[PDB]
């Protein structure tokens, strides 16, 4: 119930305290739910198809950008977010 | 730089290095 902006707030008190790896574990949770990991798996055997020699780099020349492109836009502002909020405590106000 | 370009210089760290995990399995 109106949930949003209080988790907000709490990660923040959190991250502060210590807790770094909030983010990147916030981060992963937000792409699992919303299934961002299953499409670049997907989108990656779809590039494999198409040229067909298995090559990493090449092949990541490609994923990376559309993989980029496709994390929802909430998850990356609230992410995002999260991330400007910590790095303010780092660094001057500004 | 600024702010913003660091917090993205972050986001971009993270998101890169999950992509590359699952390009890499190549399945």
């Amino acid at each position: 119930m109106d949930t949003a902006q209080l988790k907000s707030q709490i990660q923040q008190y959190l991250v502060e305290s210590g807790n770094y790896e909030l983010i990147s574990n916030e981060l992963k949770a937000r792409l699992l739910q919303e299934g961002w990991v299953d499409k670049v798996k997907d989108l990656t055997k779809s590039e494999m198809n198409i040229n067909e020699s298995t090559n990493f780099t090449q092949i990541l020349s490609t994923v990376e950008p559309k993989a980029l492109e496709m994390v929802s836009d909430s998850t990356r502002e609230t992410v995002l977010k999260q991330i400007r909020e910590f790095l303010e405590e780092i660094v001057d106000t500004q | 730089s600024t702010i913003d370009s660091i917090s993205n210089g972050i986001l971009n760290n993270l998101l890169t290095t999950l992509i590359q995990d699952i390009v890499a399995r190549e399945t």
